């Protein structure tokens, strides 16, 4: 019974040619359900998404007239029937499922809609700006097309439920969070013609509890506690010199955290610059202290302590306010 | 209908076996490359990663059709079935085509027999770097496209547009490098045998230095500025004196240190290792010069003469090697 | 001390040679065999490195055989057809077998020679 | 020569494409589940390791045969023609199907008709996971998988025997380092999706951190850090140099102790319960010398009181603080001990 | 000549059924397995696992591929094994396994005229190994490696060692790293199940870990380390300033050391030997401080309401920490 | 046009693949030769290396002989996958590509005569045992051995097209080596035996030499600095107990670091090399002069300068460069 059906379709179809080829553009209609979105590789500038893809064309040359309304099949026939040519355009590494068997889905109706679905694991490419980092927001992105095929041949077209998401507690984000996501469509002109590119966005904000405790509070309490040698007699040489060189050494320990989880790019990013201006208050706290012992031993100026002890907490109150206006809310 | 006639009748009787034009002139192969992106430039392995669209176009009269207006882009398993160039390239490691959704390949025919064949490839590339002025280096790295077992009466390679047949150079943004130029190079290898085609695609890529100012130098230089402070301490102080160059000497043993484990294992001596170990020389002669006045005081010509002459030779000597360093390496 | 004593030998008109090594083990090293006719030079006749791939000279190709015992640790050589001209002192050797296994400069460990006569 | 006679006429007329009963029942399918070694999990890349001897049994009346041959195995070129089930699982990252030397798969055919299909997989499976109770932590791994492209009018899945003993492990297949098994739960639902609903079956293996590494790596080494930055307070307060040292080492030695604590843990952007536990140590090292500095601001002599003029007092700064630290101290541990344990 | 052997070999797989095995109603095949060892790398305590790559040999006897009038054996192209029978040979413990295919799939089949099939395979297999780590670095593993049919019982298929203890060679000649074998063991036995018994061939090794470089970098700094220490009770305590930097660097460094090997040494997340030992280490620079503690308290702050403390530690500090190391290394040892 | 096609359907008319040329009459003579376009990174860690060959191989067959206008003939590689070829495998081979893209890197060549030449282009990553007992003044012979895998030294035997020397040719711009220096190969051929019987092994070794100036800046100066830094304290006054007590732990500390640093600078093994040696005694040097500075103070009752350290200022520098001349002495000879 269906058996017949399906070697009367196989019989004269030609699998090198598109549906409707030299007629109309073959509309597709597309829809992903995300399963989980891996990791983000700041490092490799990546990221990695496993969904499952479904696409949804019509073929009249598979028309069949029978009281089935709808043949199920597994990917046994995906080789035998005319497929797009769907790639992912800023993917690096890509790779369908294959346990036990290839996790593929195909339907055809009787009016001749085919229905292909397939589970993938994608690792797509993310231009990450890490300037604002660790505030840092992204929209890493996800595009598809035909590879061969230009707009005059095969249109995409969103459906209805074009992106779906289960769980997103679920998913595999350590240091970002999903916040967001959209989906464009656009008109991409290469040297072999002009695609039809549909884009999907997911919205990522990196959520800065970790980098608060691990670097940011430590350096304010090391910064603090070097503005202790201000309230320590100046007489007392060894101690505000071990004090100033020794919090000099913690600091220059904690600048090492700084650059960890991200890659070697040569701009100073938000941590870079709290690190080092940290660096500079400890800095300049070790040269008041050498300035005011050359003076008033080996040579206003002996009141400079006590306007250090004013100066210097003003001065990175100050620079906090500053810094945290430019990147909380500005 | 008619279509699938006229590509049956075209792959009728074709022989893959036998180039176009077997007994006649070489048969004119032009290529194009788009590059979607560069990354994973290791200088340990010595080779990048690029992925790239790579086009070939040549004529094959067996293949040409009347009556037919359009460009026929065909299902790519049809590659199987015609003549291919043995196109590789010469210092690649490890390359494939993606293969999501399908294989990444394109066979393109238009009426006068013009095929066009292309393949998205991400290709590692070996490219022998030299270090020895790390990190301001510029280093230059190529891609070779040759024939494998043709020679130049047989087939001949050119680069389709001219200086445009690469695209996308521009528009490729690396974390550590800047793409300062390419060039493309279309030679001849002449042997006994016989000369053989090459395409050459070079990229110049420059180091950005922002990282390492602000990683390596600054805090070093900082670091070596604070063993001076010593000078001006009264050489009275031993337990202070002692304590900071001591202290700056691991301060720089631990900046030396870590950035040993955190930069790329180049097992010979760069302008990093040059700058880390005149620094580190610089706090040990520092340390020596309180090491020599405590002596000269306690032990056995005057002794302010040393500290006072040091105040000025020290700062003197680190800015002259300071200039010489950054004058040699740029 | 590392030492690496020769047995066997003598007067011989099949003989067995062995070669103990103490002191160190020879697991990945490569243990050869050297021949020294008087006053001639140094001449190399057989190694085998830690491949078990065995190398022999042109002169005793065929006619001498080398096996190693990784687990004694000792290297022995079987001389067949022996003729007047293979009179001469053997050595035994072993090395990493830096710039070539047939040049006698590229083994540092050698032992004290055995004297192998013989009359026809 | 009845064999090869039957096993020729077995695809006579045998359609592959089509699965049993269609149109006329559901397919069910019993599955059991031997796994031979639960293994490595990476915190790192949340994913599990496991072994497992994957078993299906099902009926397909169109391969019924007769003959002396009670049980026949088939060749794999053989098994490859004949209707299996797609199962697939749902958190599967990337599994291997073993083909040492040979493909490790095995098909027997009864009499009656029912197939028994086993294999030997590596499935790498997700195993999401909240941290925030690291490394005092308990995570339940689930293993989901069901039918690709048949829902649950079409083929269903049944455990062969009570889900509790349909999973089972063998005494020694534990290759976990840092966690233990405490068991598996077993059991099967129905999950919805835009194409159908599905059948699938769920197997959580329980499992539970050790923390005896922490304690002896991390936790006891910033006590005893602690312990030596509030031992100062005992030391006289003339000696400025030495104080000031123990403060600034000690806040060092927490700086690194705080490093090599966060290199182990995975990368997370939120605070564990080990990263506040540090926080607090950090935050009583740093007040022992914001204290000293205080008791400093105070002190007139410098000379300090020798065995037999006027000498400094002991602080009532430093007196109240060599109760006050340690007792705070000993709350919060007692509060954050309390709190995680009970979880 | 070459002509009659092409027909011999037509006439050998001229109705050759690859779906039956040698004497597939009568008695079981008996299999004879041996294995060169190339060599062994990559032993991971991560991973719980190694690599070694090795000849695998296969000898059994099939009456159907026996030919007459040729007295050489036939070494044929390896492609003629997807036209045999092969045991359905499989690695219990494997975990990732590949045959090499450069430049052609590494693998032989040659024939004798009695029948005898050699079916030899160039395997590089990944196995795991459950490791004891409780002991480390002075420890000692037992890596196997399982051999067994998947779908044959003994009543249809069985296996042995070929050349009994001799059938395994190549072990002496492996170098790893940082293990040394010791021995090497071959088990031949049957699973017994209630369905049938099932054939099974062990391979297994000894590897004692060296211990010249946990000796360099591990113990004996942290025991200077420690010695350094105590010499805070050689100096005056009034000497606040010299004792306090001399004791809180010796923990610093002890707490460098630790965390530095923690880093370099493989993530092993439970306590091991050298944990022990650089936590008691630890204790005793901490506790040596703590002496200087209470004698400046003593000497200081119960003063107006202390060489005797000082000549104590002097000598127990020493005792004490040499007790230790003799309970240690005798636990461990 | 039809003629190469009418040769080609009429080569593979009886040719049975299975048996090798002259099966039972002679033996298989195949010659080899080796162009290495770059000898790739040598990994300590791994003990293994990476080269990228070009590997060709000849041999006769008679059952290939043509007669036709061409005198050689060009083989599709689907066509020479239906020709016997040789089994040639790498023994020390871990993991070998043969490339593929964009097309089989594959040739096979038919002369008129029956000669046939197979040339492919190879990635072969290949171990290199390594003694690092002398790191990092070791040199090493990483071999490349290759032969028969199924054909007896009774079936094929191999070898070298020309003279041993000039059969391996490596590319001017070859290496691509960061810590070793290529001095050069020899070439030889052997005779193995397994199992199976007698094989014919050829066998190609690349000298490295590895590069010391990286680990004199990084490790060796520093710990020398070190050492002459803590010998320092010797001549400060014997009243400075902070100060002295302040440097020799901080020194010790400064050792420590360097210690771990150049530790993870070394491939994981657990055998002692001759750097680990050298801190070691660079590791006993800093402690003793700590335990030289509290023997001093032990007896610190204006003061005269310490006997021991007027002693000890002679005593620790020789000892070091006593010993700094037998360790250089003892490795740069070997
Ligand atoms: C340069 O060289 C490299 C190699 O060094 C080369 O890469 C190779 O490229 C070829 C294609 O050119 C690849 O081969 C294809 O593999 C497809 C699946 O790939 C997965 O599986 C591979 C192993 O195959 C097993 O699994 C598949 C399903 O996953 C299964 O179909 C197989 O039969 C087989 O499993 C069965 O049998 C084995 C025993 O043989 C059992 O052990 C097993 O239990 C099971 O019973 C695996 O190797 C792949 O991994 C590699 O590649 C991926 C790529 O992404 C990469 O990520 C990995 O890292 C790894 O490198 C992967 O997991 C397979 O579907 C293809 O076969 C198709 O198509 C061919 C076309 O000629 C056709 O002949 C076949 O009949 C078959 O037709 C399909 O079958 C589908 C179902 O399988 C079906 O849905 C389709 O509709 C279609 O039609 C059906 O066919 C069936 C069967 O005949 C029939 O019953 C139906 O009625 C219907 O007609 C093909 O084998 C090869 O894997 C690549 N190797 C590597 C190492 O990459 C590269 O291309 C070269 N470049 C150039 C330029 O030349
Ligand atoms: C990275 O590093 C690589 C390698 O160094 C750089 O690649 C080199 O780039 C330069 C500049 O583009 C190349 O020089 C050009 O070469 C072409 C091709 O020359 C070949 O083909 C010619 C065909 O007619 C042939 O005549 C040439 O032979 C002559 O020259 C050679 C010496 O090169 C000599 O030995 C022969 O006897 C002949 O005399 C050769 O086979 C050439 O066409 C270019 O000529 C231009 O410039 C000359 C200047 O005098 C001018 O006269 C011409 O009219 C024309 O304008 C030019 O010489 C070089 O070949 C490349 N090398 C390799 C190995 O590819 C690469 O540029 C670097 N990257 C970056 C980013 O810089
Ligand atoms: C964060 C705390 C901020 C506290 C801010 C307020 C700090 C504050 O009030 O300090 C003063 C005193 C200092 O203690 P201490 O006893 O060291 O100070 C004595 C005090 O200054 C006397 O006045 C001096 O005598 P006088 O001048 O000659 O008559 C006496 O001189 P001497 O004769 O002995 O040499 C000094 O020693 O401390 C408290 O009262 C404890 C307050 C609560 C401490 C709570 C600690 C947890
Ligand atoms: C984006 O997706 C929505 C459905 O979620 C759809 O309505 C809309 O048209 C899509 N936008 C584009 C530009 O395709």
């Amino acid at each position: 019974d269906v058996t017949v059906i399906l070697n009367n379709l196989l019989e004269g179809y030609d699998n090198k040619l598109r549906p409707d080829i030299g007629v109309k553009p073959t509309l597709i209609h597309t829809d992903m359900y995300v399963n989980s979105i891996g990791p983000v590789n700041a490092i490799n500038m990546e990221y990695t998404i496993d969904i499952f893809f479904a696409q949804t064309w019509y073929d009249r040359r598979l028309k069949f007239n029978s009281t089935i309304k709808v043949l199920r099949l597994n990917s046994n026939m995906v080789g035998k029937i005319w497929i797009p040519d769907t790639f992912f355009r800023n993917s690096k590494k890509a790779d369908a499922h294959w346990i036990t068997t290839p996790n593929r889905m195909l339907r055809i109706w009787n009016d001749g809609r085919v229905l292909y679905t397939l589970r993938l694991t994608i690792d797509a490419e993310c231009q990450l700006q890490l300037h604002n980092f660790p505030m840092d927001e992204h929209s890493c992105p996800l595009e598809f097309s035909s590879y061969g095929y230009p707009r005059e041949e095969i249109v995409y077209q969103w459906k209805r439920s074009s992106v779906e998401v289960g769980d997103t507690r679920s998913w595999r984000l350590y240091q970002f969070s999903f916040v967001g996501l959209r989906n464009t469509t656009e008109v991409v002109k290469t040297t072999s013609g002009d695609y039809v590119v549909m884009s999907v966005y997911f919205d990522l904000s990196r959520r800065m509890g970790y980098f608060t405790i691990q670097t940011y509070i430590p350096c304010t309490l090391i910064v603090v506690l070097s503005w202790v040698s201000f309230w320590i007699n100046k007489d007392a040489v060894p101690a505000r010199t071990s004090l100033g060189i020794t919090t000099v050494l913690t600091m220059t320990t904690l600048s090492t955290i700084a650059r960890k989880s991200l890659p070697k790019v040569s701009y100073v990013t938000a941590m870079d610059l709290f690190v080092s201006v940290c660096f500079i208050f400890v800095f300049s706290a070790l040269v008041e202290y050498g300035t005011l012992h050359y003076f008033v031993s080996n040579r206003r100026i002996a009141k400079m302590d006590s306007y250090a002890r004013i100066f210097f907490p003003t001065a990175f109150c100050l620079f906090n306010l500053v810094y945290w206006v430019s990147y909380l809310y500005l | 209908s008619f279509v699938k006639e006229t590509v049956d009748k075209l792959l009728k009787g074709y022989d893959i076996r036998l180039r176009p034009d077997f007994g006649g002139p070489p048969v004119c192969v032009g290529m194009n490359i788009d590059i979607a992106s560069i990354d994973m430039v290791s200088e340990v392995n010595m080779d990048y990663t690029l992925t790239m669209y790579f086009q070939q176009y040549w004529r094959d009269k067996r293949l040409a059709y009347s009556g037919i207006p359009l460009n026929l882009t065909l299902d790519n398993r049809v590659a199987d079935q015609l003549w291919v160039p043995d196109t590789y390239f010469l210092n690649d490691k490890k390359s494939f085509v993606h293969g999501v959704t399908v294989k990444n390949r394109m066979i393109r025919l238009h009426p006068d027999g013009t095929v066009l064949y292309g393949l998205r490839i991400t290709t590692t590339a070996a490219c022998m770097m030299d270090l020895r002025r790390y990190p301001l280096d510029e280093q230059n790295c190529t891609l070779e496209i040759e024939s494998y077992g043709y020679t130049t009466d047989d087939i001949e390679f050119y680069w389709r547009g001219g200086d445009k047949a690469v695209t996308g150079v521009e528009r490729i943004e690396l974390p550590q490098f800047s793409i300062v130029e390419h060039r493309l190079v279309s030679r001849n290898v002449v042997f006994a045998t016989g000369a053989y085609p090459r395409l050459s695609l070079s990229f110049r890529l420059k180091r950005n230095i922002g990282y390492f100012i602000l990683q390596t130098y600054m805090p070093s230089i900082l670091i070596t500025i604070l063993s001076w402070v010593s000078f001006w301490i009264n050489y009275d102080a031993s337990a202070a004196r002692v304590a900071l160059g001591i202290t700056t000497v691991l301060t720089m043993t631990t900046i030396n240190t870590h950035l040993r484990e955190t930069l790329p294992k180049i097992p010979y001596v760069k302008a990093i290792d040059m700058y880390l170990m005149g620094c580190f020389v610089f706090v040990f002669l520092a340390l020596l010069e309180y090491a020599f006045v405590n002596y000269i005081f306690f032990g056995r010509t005057d002794v302010n003469a040393i500290d006072r002459w040091s105040r000025i030779v020290f700062p003197f000597t680190f800015s002259l090697f300071n200039l010489v360093y950054w004058l040699y390496y740029v | 001390q590392v030492q690496l004593q020769e047995s066997g030998g003598g007067l011989v008109q099949s003989l067995r040679v062995s070669c103990a090594a103490s002191g160190r083990t020879f697991t990945t090293y490569i243990m050869a065999w050297f021949r020294q006719a008087p006053g001639k030079e140094r001449e190399f006749l057989a190694a085998m490195d830690q491949g078990r791939i065995q190398y022999y000279g042109d002169s005793v190709r065929g006619r001498f055989t080398i096996s190693r015992d990784y687990a004694k640790n000792s290297v022995d050589l079987q001389l067949d057809g022996l003729r007047p001209e293979d009179t001469a002192v053997y050595y035994c050797a072993a090395g990493a077998g830096f710039w070539g296994l047939r040049t006698a400069s590229s083994y540092h460990y050698w032992g004290q020679g055995t004297q192998v006569t013989v009359s026809s | 020569t009845v064999f090869t006679r039957i096993l020729d006429r077995l695809l006579d007329g045998y359609d592959n494409r089509l699965r049993p009963g269609l149109g006329e029942r559901v397919t069910e399918v019993k599955t059991d589940i031997f796994v031979t070694s639960f293994g490595p999990v990476s915190d790192h890349d949340m994913e599990y390791t496991i072994d497992v001897f994957f078993r299906q049994s099902w009926k397909d009346e169109r391969l019924k045969f007769k003959g002396p041959m009670t049980v026949l195995r088939l060749n794999n070129l053989m098994a490859s023609k004949i209707w299996t089930p797609d199962t697939f699982f749902h958190n599967g990252k990337k599994s291997v199907a073993h083909n040492m030397t040979m493909p490790n798969k095995l098909l027997r055919i009864t009499e009656d008709g029912t197939l028994l299909y086993t294999m030997r997989l590596t499935v790498r499976a997700e195993c999401p996971m909240h941290l925030e109770d690291f490394p005092m932590d308990a995570h339940a791994c689930p293993l989901k998988f069901g039918s690709y492209a048949y829902t649950r009018a079409e083929v269903v899945y049944e455990w062969t025997r009570e889900p509790a003993r349909s999973v089972v492990v063998a005494e020694d297949g534990s290759r976990l380092n840092q966690y233990d098994l405490l068991g598996q739960t077993v059991d099967s639902g129905i999950v919805q999706s835009s194409t159908g609903e599905y059948v699938v079956m769920t197997t959580h293996f329980h499992l539970k951190r050790k923390i005896g590494y922490f304690v002896i790596q991390t936790y006891l080494p910033c006590i005893m850090t602690v312990i030596l930055s509030q031992v100062s307070f005992w030391l006289n307060r003339e000696s400025v140099p030495a104080r000031t040292v123990f403060g600034v080492t000690t806040v060092l030695t927490m700086t690194t102790l705080s490093i090599s604590a966060r290199n182990s843990l995975p990368k997370v952007a939120y605070a564990t319960a080990m990263d506040w536990f540090i926080a607090v140590c950090y935050a009583f090292v740093f007040s022992a010398l914001i204290e000293f500095a205080t008791v400093n601001y105070f002190t007139k002599r410098g000379y300090a009181w020798d065995g037999k003029k006027t000498f400094n007092s002991v602080s009532k700064i430093d007196r109240l603080s060599r109760i006050a630290f340690p007792l705070l101290f000993g709350i919060f541990n007692l509060v954050y001990w309390a709190t995680y344990l009970n979880r």
